[PDB]
Formats: C-alpha cells, structure tokens, sequence
C-alpha cells in the first residue's frame, strides 16, 4: 500500500490511542511516529486507499477528546517520489 | 444507510477523494522608554551623532526598505499558534492548593512556596 | 501485562509524581518515560486491565497538584501489535 | 535548479502535504525538511525558476487548511552564494 | 539517601540558582539537571528525607522570584524501585 | 572585516530571507545559522562595520514582513574575544 | 573565580549582546552559552566576585532592550562544589 | 481481503439480490448466508477495505426497494479474531 | 474469566459490530452467540471484570445506530455457579 | 488492479489533464487511451477500487473546464470477465 | 524541459500557426502534432516551465482568429511519467 493517512496531535497521549484506533480499524501499518517539537506529535501509516480512509477516520475520531486533542488528520492517496524521502519507513 | 468506519470523523478528515474542493478557491538621546529601534546596538539611532555620520535621510534611495524586500516575493498565511511553553503555561489553570493540618512541631511554613510531598500534599 | 496507562503532565516534576502513584498503587511496570517537546511528559505503565485502571486514577489524582499539572490520563486495554513498536519496552 | 522554494508550516503534516503538492506540481527537487522548533516545520526545494514559482504557489494552497496551516511561502529566485552553505543539499 | 527531591523552573537562571541553594542548605547530592523543553528545567537531588525536605524547602524559597520563576518542588521520601529507572543517577 | 551583524527571526524562512537580503545588501559574510529552540533562527554575518550596519537593516527590513516576522537586529562594531567561543566560524 | 554569573534571555541576539557587554565590561570569563528550549538562552560567566557583580550589570542594562529581552540576571558570590558539575566548563 | 461487509434484509429475496449485487459490483467473495430468525437474513461478504464499501453500496441500493426491504448494511474493515469463529467461515 | 458482558441486538448485523467492538476494547473473550428468535442476536463476551466493562461499554457504543438497534447491554461481576449451566462455553 | 475508470472528454487536451491528475491523486496505471473518433477521447486507468474512485475525482474535477470539456467519468469496481477482452491492457 | 503545454484547435491551419507562434516566441521544442479526429488538432510543445507559459500564450493568441480558432490552451508544468506512455516523442 502506498497511500500515506497522517494524524497530528498535541502530545503524545492522544498520538498512540489515534495510532490504536488507526491500526485496529482497518489494514495499515505503523511507519512512523514523529516529535515535531513543541508539542506536535505525528503518527502516519501506509496501505491501501480504501484502508487508509477507514484508519484515519477511526484515528481521528478516537484521539479527538484525548488530551490536548487532534491538530490534523490527513490523507495522501500518493505521494511523489521526492516525498518518500522525508517519510519513516519503518516505526521507532 | 450504510455504516461503518467511513461514518466516523465527519469534519476532521482533510484528503484527496471528496474534501478538495470543487470549481471553488532637550537630551542628545531620545527617551529610552519612548523610542525603540530598528538596529539595537551600534546602530542604534536613539543618540542624535551630528556630523558626517552613516545615517540617510528620505531623499536618498538604496539599500533599504523596498530596494530588499521587494526582490524575493512571497506570501503569508494565518496559522494557528497555541505556544505551549514554560512561558506559555505561566497562567494555566490549576487545582485548588494543599491545605496542611498537621498538629506537631512540623516546621510547616503555610505562608511560603508550596512544597508538595507525595499525593501533593503541602509539606 | 497488555493494557497500557498512560499519564501527560506539562513538566517532569508532575510526570515523576504520578509514575511514583502509578507504580505504588497497583501492580503495574513503569515501561517508559518520553519528553513529548514543548512541555509536555508522558509517563506510560503496563499491566492488567484492573491494575492499570487503579494505577492510572492513583496517578491523576497524585500529579493533579503538582506544578503545571496533568493534562491526559488515558487507559488502552487492549493494545494493537502494530503500535508496540511506538511504546518503549524499558525506561532508558 | 538555482531558484530555491521555501515553505513553512505550524506541524508536520501541513509540511509533508506541501512538499507533496510542491513536488507533484512542478520539476523541483524536494532538498531538505528541517524541524525549526518549537512546532515550526520548513519544506526546502531546488528548481528553475519558472518550477520554483508554480511548485511554491501549489504548495500555499494545497496546506492553507491542512493542520494548523501555513505559516510562510517564500521563493528565492538566485540565492547569494553565501547562503548556498545554510541550504540542505539532499534531505534526510 | 534514597529521598528525591525535584524542583522545576522556567528557565536555566532559577534552576541552577535553585540547583545552588538546595546543595548549599542539606546534605544533598546534586543528582541531575534535566531540559525537559519548552524552557522547563528540572534539577533534582538525592538525600536523605530530613536532608531532601530542608534543600527543597531552601531551594524553593531561593528560586521562586529569580527569573520566570518556580513551576514546582516536590519531594518523594520513598521512592518505588520502578521510578528509579527514570531518574538520573548522575548529572547530564 | 571583524564587526558582527545578527537578525532574529521566529521560524527558519524569514531567517533565510533575511540573510539572502543582508549578504546581497552589502558587502558581509555570512557566517552561521542557529537554531535557538521555539521557532527562532538566527543568522549571523561578519564584515566592516559600516558593511555589516547597512546589511543589518536590509535583511531587518526583508524579514519583517516574511511568514512570522522579525525578533531582533543587532550590530557589535568590534567583538570580545571571549565571546567569539560562541559564535559559530564557517556555516557547516 | 569562584563567583557565577547567569544572564537568561528569549532568543539568542540578547545573548551574545549580554555576554559581549559583561566580557567587555568586567574581567569574568565566558564558560557556556546554553539554549535552554522554549526560546531562552544562557549564558554563563565565572570570575570574582566583585568582576562577575559588575559584568552582570553592565550584561542586564545592554541585553534589555535587545530582541525580546531579559528573563534573568543572577550573582552567586560562592557556588557549591555539587553544582559545578552541571555548569559547562567552557564555551563550545 | 480481511474486511467485512454485511447486509441484513427481511425476507430471503432481497438477501439473495443482495448477495448478487455485492458480488457482480466489486471484487469480494461471498463468506455466507445466516437466517438470522425472525424474518431477517443476513449476508457477508469479505474483501479489500476498497472493494467492500463499493459492493456494500451496490448491495443496499438493490435490496432497498425488494420486497420488506433493508434493514442493516455495515462495512467492518479489519475483523478481530475472535469474531472469526462466529462468523460463516466457509464459502459455501 | 468470570465477568460475563452481554449485549442484544435485534439482527446479526448490529451483533456482529457489537462483538467486534467488545473483543477489540478489551482481553474479553468472546463465548456465545445465541439467535434467540424473533430477530434478536445475544453476543456474550467472559473476561475480567475491568476488561468486561470497558468491552461492554465500546461494544454498546458501536452498534447503538448500526441496523435496527441495540436491546440492551448487561455487566455480570459473578454469575451463580447454576447460572453457568446456561451459558454458552464457546462460540457454535 | 481490477477496478477500471474511464474518463472521457470533447478532445485530448481534456484528456491529457485528465490522465495527469488521475495519475498524480492515487496509485493507478493508465493502461490506455482510445480515440473514440468524432472529437471523444477516452483515457481509462486500472488500479485498485479505492485509489480508483479518488483518481477519477480528480480527473473529472480537473479536466472539467479544459478545452471543450468533459463527457463522462465512470467507475467499475471490477469488470465482467467478458469485458476484459475488449479493454486496453497499455497504451498504444 | 518538461513541461508539457497543448494547444487545441478546429482545423489545421490555426493548429500550424500555434506551432508558428509557440516555437518562434520562446525555446519550446515541438514534439508532437495528433489528429484527435472530428476536426480536432492538437499541437504539443516540451521545455522549461517558464519557457512553455510564453510559448502556449504567444500560439494562443495567435491561433484565436484563424479558422474556426482555439478549442483548448493547456499547461503541464510536470507530467507523471505514466502520462509520458500516452504522448509523442517527436513529431510526424
């Protein structure tokens, strides 16, 4: 799968239950979980576009009410070539 | 109709299927606390130096103002900053203090900084 | 030893307090502590669906008072393979 | 590509849905993304001009209402070769 | 000495002032100097419990109007096995 | 050239800006850029003091306006040697 | 010297202002320039008592009005031998 | 394909319109047929997250006006395993 | 476990959402699925109790709009040692 | 991908921004692009039911006001095996 | 170059005389000329962005009031390479 769904939260907590609610609710794996700095944390997957759509949505909407709360949740069916560079691979 | 995980966060998901848009978008010196400027040490322009000194009046033109910033366009945008810092948090809400109602000689200083002990409690 | 509680507190002194409650109230381990940016420390306990609910309300309360304060306390009870790889195994 | 392209987001996921709009939109070549700080996320890109000018306008627009949104859209026809030496020259 | 006692600060000027008064006033070991980010600065020491209770209280008293000022002194007199993972066991 | 010219600015595009518009400006070298911490850059140049005055005020004027804005702009005609440890030399 | 003294401010062109007005102004000698997190900057100066007393007030006057301004200016005549382990030993 | 489609009708006619709906409209393999009691009759079919939700819409819009009618359609994208064993594992 | 947490449904469309929600909440382990007749779906989950609670609860959530609806959701602590005889031990 | 979408436009200019955008908004393959013959042109891509439907959307949405404009934009979720013999397999 | 850019016209004569104008106003290379039938001709240019924008405009201008005139005046700063299968690489 190539699409990417990216959901941004104030700290950590609401990061790992959009990640939870992400990952539960439709086939996508977790590449990457980024400290923007400052409060920004971002959790992003890879999969299908249809799996994508499903997983965002859940992350979105689990994470909403969770501390903080949710900063964005957005999807990229495909992103260019040049963009895989900037992207984890593989989460840490 | 039909249900599922498409249902859920109805306005929070931003992507590329339906949510892009369609067809649409006296002193020498000035008074420090009434003057502040541009450059703050050396070029200072607060002290009135009289002479053959490097400042520059309207009448010539270079170097600065729209001689630099118009070389390189550019375009802004109205984000959203929360600032979360120590700064930031300053003033944030916060619990009712600990009371301490300890009866011994406890040296407990009820009008100093709050020291909390384990569970918070003031001590 | 799957459910997760996690505890955010803007500074270190309330994030310090409350894994000290969390650990002491119930039989939970202490996974890992996170500097999140911007403020914000997360403090993270596994242990049993019970316990971790004890131990996650033992800690709220504990760190409430103390400097800025708590801003989440979060309980996931069953927690996906995928977002282990974001949860730390051990405190550094 | 000598005109350099700068974008500048509150958060990660506005930048990585400019750089994704820069690059898709334009011959530009995506040559670093730096965590500023303190929530700040800047995308860089290397084109020729003409490039440059279209891939930072579909930037702007495409993150305006991503995330916390767009913070700076900058282009830079020929840098000082000074500066060349403060620019990324392949991202990581 | 198996007491803690952390002080927090908005800054390095009240955490080393703190840092300075806390040592100076008990039989204390200056144990860690932590940046949690954002500008909170934790510093925090190893005693005993009558020793930790009178370096935090002169601590306190010595940083709260030097700069930004005191976010929060804690002391913890026991301390559980687990939490002391997470804490320093010698200066940065 | 000794005397020492830095510009401010919260985020890194209006750092870049500026320091494209002071080393086009005048005749200053440009000699490093700091990432601060909380979305300030700064930029720092070298040359004659009346190069490095005239440079300052063109890169203070180039910022103003770009993405976040300006914070500071300041010239030191001659420098303490104690405080060139803290500059940095070359831009890396 | 044994005498320390801290000026702390937000963003780094106050600083070097600050530690340029107290090596110019005292015999004291810069040991660190420390980037806090959150904006604040700290620069740190060590000498006699009488030397670092005066460096301190020439640095608070010249760094006040620079940028965003002064957070801190402190003095400590004698600083404990614990502390000195946090406090860097010279510039980098 | 481990996502899960479903759609409850009353009556067995429009269930088996239902199931040939979803079937000819996309890619999913029809797990089964339960007769749920009461006059409700349920069928599931399993696929890509993708291919589901488009067989899931085509299936509602050809039961809704045969016969009683439509009662449920629902889209699970990733099925737990304990919900494996109650469901028609068997195609046939 | 011993809990038992029971959730009817009238349909096997609004207890199989119900039952993938349980078991994904919570360690619950999903016993029985029962068609009771008449159009009603009883799904039993055993576990323990904090995980029965949560389960319960996330499956009542989910499938309150799904179909026609949800009858009711019941938590037991313990049932009687004769109430086990009428409870199903593992799903058909 | 099974799952086909065929975009079709008054001329290739429309047609040409149509297969550039359905290309760039999701992973798809253009297998074909056909002259119908009296002004149509026909680009038809294959790709998975998801990515499909959100290429063809932005197909449609991009080629809407270029040229003489668009004709029709229609999704298959899968095909008749029949109608694969008459369908490009890669452009002429 | 790579950026593409299409002028469409009703007939040949304006269709020739857009290639005129485009090739003569800047350095655009003209790769292909199509017949798309029904009257239509399209003429395709490849260079730089900056060099196709005068080019497209100078043969749009040009071909307006000759013959029936100008279906259709594209650019396509950067064409995925999928879209690259469907155009001409030299003219006839």
């Amino acid at each position: 799968g190539i699409a990417l769904g990216m959901i941004e939260t104030r700290g950590l907590v609401p990061a790992i239950e959009a990640a939870d609610a992400m990952t539960k609710a439709a086939e996508v794996r977790l590449v990457g979980r980024q400290f923007v700095g400052g409060g920004y944390v971002t959790v992003l997957v890879r999969g299908e576009t249809g799996a994508v759509n499903a997983a965002v949505r859940a992350g979105a909407d689990a994470c909403e009410r969770v501390g903080d709360g949710l900063v964005a949740a957005h999807i990229i069916a495909r992103v260019h070539s040049e963009v895989e560079n900037i992207l984890p691979k593989a989460p840490q | 109709r039909i249900t599922g995980p498409g249902m859920l966060a109805t306005g929070l998901i931003t992507g590329t299927p339906e949510f892009r848009h369609a067809a649409r978008e006296e002193l020498v010196c000035a008074p420090r606390s009434d003057q502040m400027d541009r450059v703050s040490g050396e070029g200072k322009e607060r002290c009135h130096i009289t002479g053959d000194d490097w400042s520059v009046n309207k009448h010539i033109t270079g170097t600065a103002g729209q001689w630099a910033s118009g070389r390189n366009p550019s375009m802004r945008g109205n984000a959203r900053v929360v600032e979360t810092s120590a700064f930031a948090n300053r003033n944030v809400p916060k619990p009712e203090k600990p009371g301490s109602k300890i009866t011994g000689s406890s040296g407990n200083d009820t009008q100093g900084s709050l020291i909390t002990y384990s569970g918070g409690a003031r001590g």
